[PDB]
């Protein structure tokens, strides 16, 4: 880990915006001007948008 | 003169000041906590006064 900055570092405490169809789609940006942009997060995959 | 001071009493301020704020310690009751509806927007519940 001495010689890289992806070995260390991990954010379990970001509260990052999620996404769920038929749940909270008035809160992010209408799909049809930016599709959504997949994070990483420690161990989880899920999608994030702008919130309008 | 007795009819103002009767109702408004007397509070000097020097001139090097502007206002004067008021700190306001309440004692409140209040039940549970803001319960998932799994949805995007959700209301607060009402923290109540004992007073009351």
């Amino acid at each position: 880990g001495l010689l890289d900055y992806t070995t260390l570092e991990t954010n379990s405490t970001e509260l990052i915006p999620v996404i769920q169809s038929g749940e909270n789609d008035e809160q992010f940006i209408d799909p049809s001007v930016l599709p959504a942009q997949t994070v990483k997060q420690g161990k989880d995959t899920f999608d994030t948008n702008f919130l309008k | 003169h007795e009819f103002a001071e009767l109702f408004y009493r007397t509070y000097i301020v020097t001139p090097d000041q502007a206002g004067f704020q008021l700190s306001i310690r309440r004692n409140l009751v209040w039940e549970g906590w803001t319960g998932e509806g799994l949805s995007g927007e959700k209301q607060e519940i009402s923290k109540r006064n004992i007073l009351q």
